[PDB]
């Protein structure tokens, strides 16, 4: 973070109690990205800089701390002639005398050891993929959603088309049209309104079969939305190494990296994935 | 071999297939026995038959149709026994039965390489459509056995294998005829695995690959053992998954849309 | 080379009779004699750097006991050795620690150690559910509302064509229709409750399908924490005392008795002279809890037994230190060593060596009454509160 | 579902809440005893076989709290009883041959093939994978016909043979199923010794015959014969379903001499 | 899943003396249960949900 107007670190106290530890530090200005400029004053602080305090006091240190130049961590290379491979960036710097200490999150690497040694790691760690959460989407609203509107209009003057042939049928048997049509909606719906009965035989079995209709649809309409109110399918995970889609990229999943870094090194390292 | 490789085609099956046919249709009997012992027992304290179906069988769907009701005390028993697996039927109904209706059908449209629609593509419908690329093997195998078919293909005859695949999800053509283990290749690496061959990989002529050698050379002893020695070590076993690995298996939509309804509509026809 | 049978890195087995000599795929080691069979995972990794590096090994299983310890001027087991001039490197299962890395040296560690804590399986629980998970309680408040707004909208077109009897017909629908009803003949009224009726349809979709998973024991009932937790602070505490215990002569051990004073002097009484029968010690009940390696423990918590063993805050790892190999610390072997040990790791060689050596197996309840007995406290509540409001009125009207 | 304890407890559970609604309706402000047991299962079992409801205005509010537990009672029996049906799928499925089990010896299943065969060249080869059948060697039957009836009453669940032999099994018995892939391609072959005449000509007939279909022939008669290739339960456990309402139909014949000996 | 398990480190010149102590108080850090409070102090805090 930069400093403040005078030229002094503030004092952030944390939740707990006392305030972070801050010790000075220069570096570049506006990262130079073709724009170099002048060295000012930051403020570095932070759990890595927390550990530097503690082996300042046990084996009397006095440091001073200053970022790097350009901001790639290191890599070896040859520049501007194919034939000068050296390293890089803060890799770099540390083999020209320029410091004697690096701490900072530096990977060990066997291609990278043979020039400078180092010591037992802080942690230990690996490398994983880092991908959006897709959205998740929910149509509740209800009100006869999972039925489209084709079934809906046959169905609704289903009901219709079935009642009258009750009193039709009450013509030739061996209670007016209307007084028997409320018996099929009825049905339907799971009522609790209900008077009057067919008759004849044989309306009976027109009443009879219009019965087993009702069961069918509303049960089965409410086993739908069962499905509906869980469903929790997602799959869109590449599942660590070897994807298909890695082994081939299709133009579509476009990943980066770091430049120089070490996951490019390591890369580079195999030969089995240079195709991508 | 010899593959055949086309699009993808965009169902009553059975909207009561819960249970099974036999253990059901048995059912429908003991409806019978069962209101015939009420008789029996409604001719003592203070017709029958007839109303027994709509004092029973209004039961199992629910309760909505008026429904009457015998008198006693003795004579109400055995229908509380019956309204106990009233709900038990329902409940066993509605476990699983909408994942069983959306239920997909794995279609088919073309019964093999001698499928007898091949050997008149225009004895139906707008003719049928297939090609390949001659000069070759495929193109002399398929002209030494079905000669009738050889005047048909000639129409379409493409560049390669590339332009016939883009030419396919057009509809010009709705066919490919070509060497198996390239078509394999294609067909399990496209978007969302659309593209299939028929009948899920059936091969025709089982020929396999060679390195071509001189007459007579004396070569062709030693190279045979080298090959036969890494396929007892697992060598191109492992080599294939390296350049030759598919991308797709070859295995929501809360709609109906009639669907299988139109049988509940049947039965009401 | 010295080294000692550890379960998943070594293992030791006698010769063929048979052929008479050690059988394929493995390497001669001998006692001190007998000739022995040992192979497993750190032997698999000495075969490299022997043929990257060129040299001549024998092995030289100690007939000295455990790893090391100081004993206040002596070492023994293959720190000893090593200390001796006896043995270069000590292949195996060694931790990496501080007094160790003073008198000897150790290459680049390879595999992560730590310390975790295993305790059995526990029963799951379920709360009483708060009206069974539904949608809120809004919405219990909300039926409220509107059922008694409507129900005064049919009584003002009843009369104009009793509203006690308004509203046993009007809210019963909603819950499985069974009740006697008792039904006007008002035609404007007689269209309403159908629509009505209709909500009732709909509403048991909320209540159904949904309720059918989120009602089995939850919360994963795991308790008692770490190291930090209090429970193991207090050596009586509340409750029986715990029963943690640990292997005696190691590493853990001397890590626990300098940092944690007042801890290791309670567990002296609870000790397991090895490792496979302390295992045996924890199912039945007479012990809850171990306190040994993060890499013997976890392979056997992965293998399991039934699935019902478990590792505390699921591998809270502690005091995280490596493995390695000894050397004589000027043994001038290191440079050939590490840069070759990187190699392996920066290529898949290690990656796969651990599938073929380290692999687990494993890692829908009867509903019974005590999780969802909450559905009857319903009935008992409802019950005496009813008691009250209804006889007692009728005692004013005595009056 | 629901154990025992609970039934036992609804069960107790309607027999209470029977009796006090009589006591509810005498000392209150027109029913009698008899409507208690009606009612009581009346609304339980979605029935109509109740009469009417109360005529108060103290025992109005057991009605609607009763029926709460009507509506519960049957919405966790469905909730549950599904989730069996569907969700349970809990299986082992021994899959691939690189899996770990095959590796580590397995003392359960034990691994064997037919002695002498080429699978046995072919294990005594490679160093690697020579960790278990140096084991199982024990296990060696002499005869690919009879070790099939040997996994047939369980006694063996691994068997290494080439894939054209055991497939079709699972063909002719419908019983019998495999798992993974092939993970070793070889083909069959006439075999002769060394600078027979008939080296040349007897392997262009074979080629020919692939072309001009004589295979299909071959292969279709023999070798696919087709045979037998699940929410369709049967009377193993729902023939349990409609013996009880069965046999409560011959359970109150006898009631009727109970029912009538209140005439006398 | 993880792919390459290397730890951090600290990295210096091969002819540096700082080597002995350097290596041998990280790893009495560990032991000591200082690097606990630091990783929960400036790594694993903030929640989400
Ligand atoms: C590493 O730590 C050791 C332990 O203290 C140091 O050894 C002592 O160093 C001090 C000052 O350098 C001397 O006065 C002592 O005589 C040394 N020996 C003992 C036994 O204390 C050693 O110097 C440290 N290394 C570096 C590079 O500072
Ligand atoms: C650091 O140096 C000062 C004096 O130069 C003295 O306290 C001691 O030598 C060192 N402090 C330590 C080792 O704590
Ligand atoms: C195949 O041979 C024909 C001649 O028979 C020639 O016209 C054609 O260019 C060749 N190539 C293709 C792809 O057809
Ligand atoms: C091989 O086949 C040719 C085909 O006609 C025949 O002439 C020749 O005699 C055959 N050779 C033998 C050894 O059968
Ligand atoms: N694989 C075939 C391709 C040519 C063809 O289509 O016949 C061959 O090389 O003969
Ligand atoms: N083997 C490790 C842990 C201690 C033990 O296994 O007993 C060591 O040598 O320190």
């Amino acid at each position: 973070k930069p400093t403040l107007s005078d030229g002094t670190c503030k004092e952030e106290f944390t939740v707990n109690g006392d305030p972070v530890k801050k010790v000075i530090c220069t570096g570049p200005n506006d990262t130079s990205p073709g724009s170099p400029r002048h060295t000012v004053p930051q403020c570095c602080y932070g759990f890595c800089i927390d550990l530097l305090i503690k082996l300042a006091r046990t084996m009397n240190f006095t440091y001073e701390v200053h970022l790097v130049a350009d901001g790639k961590f290191g890599t070896q290379e040859r520049v501007n002639n194919s034939n000068k491979k050296e390293w890089n960036g803060m890799m770099g710097e540390l083999l020209s005398g320029q410091a004697d200490m690096i701490v900072a999150p530096l990977t060990i690497n066997n291609e990278r050891a043979q020039y400078i040694e180092f010591s037992k790691p802080f942690k230990y760690q690996g490398l994983t993929i880092l991908v959006k959460k897709e959205i998740p989407r929910s149509t509740l609203d209800s009100f006869m959603q999972p039925f489209q509107s084709t079934l809906w209009l046959l169905v609704g003057l289903s009901v219709h088309v079935v009642a009258v042939m009750l009193y039709l049928l009450d013509r030739f048997s061996p209670l007016t049209l209307s007084s028997a049509m409320w018996f099929s909606w009825g049905v339907l719906l799971n009522s609790g309104i209900g008077e009057g009965a067919p008759r004849s035989f044989s309306a009976r079995i027109l009443g009879m079969v219009w019965a087993g209709f009702a069961m069918i649809i509303v049960a089965s309409y409410t086993a739908n939305l069962a499905a509906f109110l869980v469903l929790d399918r997602p799959e869109e995970r590449i599942t660590g190494i070897n994807d298909p889609r890695l082994r081939n990229p299709s133009d579509k999943f476009i990943y980066a990296t770091v430049k120089q870094s070490s996951v490019d090194i390591y890369f580079r390292r195999q030969v089995e994935l240079s195709t991508m | 071999g010899i593959s055949v490789m086309v699009s993808r085609s965009n169902s009553p099956s059975a909207f009561l297939e819960p249970f099974s046919a036999d253990v059901w249709v048995m059912m429908f009997v003991m409806l019978l026995i069962v209101s015939a012992v009420a008789v029996f027992v409604f001719e003592y304290f203070s017709f029958t038959i007839g109303k027994a179906i709509w004092l029973l069988w209004g039961l199992v769907f629910n309760n909505s149709v008026p429904v009457q009701n015998p008198k006693g005390t003795t004579s109400k028993i055995m229908v509380s026994v019956w309204a106990f697996f009233a709900v038990i039927f329902l409940a066993s109904y509605t476990a699983n039965l909408a994942a069983f209706m959306i239920q997909e059908e794995y279609v088919d449209q073309v019964s093999g390489l001698s499928d007898k629609k091949f050997q008149r593509p225009n004895d139906f419908s707008p003719p049928f459509r297939f090609g390949t690329v001659p000069n070759g093997s495929t193109e002399r195998n398929i002209r030494n056995n079905y000669a009738e078919m050889h005047a048909y293909m000639g129409k379409f005859n493409q560049r390669g294998v590339d332009d016939a695949l883009l030419s396919l999800k057009t509809g010009k053509l709705d066919a490919f005829i070509y060497d198996a283990a390239v078509l394999n290749y294609m067909a399990g690496r496209d978007e969302g695995c659309k593209l299939v061959t028929i009948g899920s990989g059936k091969v025709f002529a089982s020929t396999g690959y060679g390195i071509a050698i001189q007459k007579d050379s004396g070569w062709k002893r030693q190279v045979d053992l080298a090959i036969l020695q890494l396929f007892g070590d697992g060598e191109m076993e492992e080599l294939e998954a390296l350049w030759l690995t598919g991308i797709c298996h070859n295995e929501m939509s809360s709609q109906l849309d009639i669907d299988n309804m139109a049988g509940v509509f049947y039965m009401l026809g | 080379v010295a080294t000692l049978e550890e379960r998943p890195f070594v293992i030791v087995e006698p010769a063929d009779p048979i052929s008479g000599t050690c059988i394929r795929d493995s390497v001669p080691c001998r006692s001190q004699p007998e000739k022995r069979c040992c192979k497993g995972f750190c032997i698999d990794i000495l075969k490299r750097l022997a043929h990257t590096i060129g040299f001549s090994y024998d092995l030289y299983l100690v007939t000295n006991g455990k790893h090391g310890k100081k004993i206040d001027g002596v070492w023994n087991g293959m720190i000893g050795e090593v200390f001796y001039q006896r043995a270069d490197m000590a292949i195996g299962s060694l931790t990496i620690n501080e007094e160790r890395s003073e008198i000897v040296d150790f290459s680049v560690p390879f595999v992560e150690t730590g310390i975790s804590v295993m305790v059995a399986r526990s029963n799951g629980t379920v709360s009483p559910s708060a009206f069974l998970e539904p949608y809120s309680p809004a919405v219990w408040v909300m039926m409220f509302v509107m059922c008694l707004t409507v129900v005064a909208v049919t009584v003002f077109i009843f009369e104009y064509l009793t509203i006690g009897k308004s509203i046993w017909l009007l809210w019963a629908l909603v819950f499985n229709n069974s009740v006697p009803v008792e039904n006007p003949r008002g035609t404007t009224s007689k269209i309403m409750v159908l629509v009505w009726a209709f909500f009732a349809v709909i509403f048991l979709a909320s209540y159904t399908a949904n309720l059918a998973a989120f009602m089995i024991q939850e919360e994963y009932v795991d308790t008692v924490s770490g190291l930090s937790d209090r429970k193991f602070q207090r050596p009586q505490e509340q409750y029986p005392p715990l029963k943690f215990g640990t292997v005696p002569n190691g590493s853990t051990e001397k890590n626990i008795r300098s940092n944690y004073p007042d801890m290791h002097s309670y567990m002296v009484r609870y000790n397991q002279p090895r490792v496979e029968e302390a295992l045996t010690q924890l199912k039945a009940g007479k012990l809850d809890a171990f306190i040994y390696d993060a890499a013997v423990l976890n392979y056997m918590a992965r293998k399991d037994e039934g699935c019902k063993l478990v590792t505390i805050g699921s591998g809270k790892v502690f005091a995280t230190t490596g493995y390695g190999i000894a050397l004589h610390k000027g043994s001038r072997w290191k440079r050939p060593i590490d840069l070759a040990l990187l190699q392996f790791l920066g290529d898949d060689e290690i990656e796969m060596l651990e599938r073929l050596w380290l692999s687990g197996i494993c890692h829908s309840s009867k509903l019974d009454i005590d999780n969802m007995a909450g559905v009857f406290y319903m009935l008992l509540v409802a019950m005496g509160l009813s008691l009250l409001v209804f006889a007692w009125e009728h005692l004013v009207y005595w009056r | 579902p629901f154990q025992s304890t609970l039934w036992l407890l609804v069960g107790l559970s309607v027999h209470v809440v029977a009796v006090m609604l009589y006591l509810l309706d005498r000392f209150s402000p027109a029913l009698t005893l008899s409507s208690a047991m009606w009612f009581s299962w009346g609304v339980l079992l979605n029935s109509g076989i109740g009469e009417g409801a109360p005529r108060s205005f103290s025992a109005r509010i057991l009605g609607m709290v009763w029926a709460g537990f009507a509506m519960i009672i049957v919405a966790s029996y469905t909730a549950n009883l599904a989730a069996f049906l569907v969700l349970d799928r809990p299986e082992e499925r021994i899959t691939g041959i690189n899996d770990p089990r095959l590796r580590n010896p397995s003392d359960k299943f034990i691994y064997a093939t037919v002695k002498q065969s080429s699978v046995d060249i072919y294990f005594r080869r490679q160093v690697e994978l020579s960790t278990m059948y140096r084991h199982m060697e024990k296990h060696n039957y002499e005869s690919a016909a009879e070790a099939i009836q040997a996994v047939r009453d369980n006694k063996l669940h691994a068997f290494i043979w080439d894939s054209a032999v055991l497939e079709f099994e699972a063909s002719q018995k419908c019983d019998l199923v495999t798992t993974g892939e092939l993970f070793f391609r070889s083909g069959f072959g006439i075999g002769m010794r060394k600078d027979s005449p008939w080296k040349q000509n007897v392997s262009l007939s074979i080629l020919k015959s692939h072309e001009n279909g004589f295979m299909e022939d071959l292969d279709k008669t023999w070798v696919r014969y087709q045979e037998c290739d699940p929410a369709t339960l049967t009377f193993e456990n729902m023939a349990g379903v409609f013996m009880l309402v069965a046999g409560g139909i011959v359970a109150g014949i006898f009631l009727i001499f109970i029912e009538i000996a209140y005439k006398r």
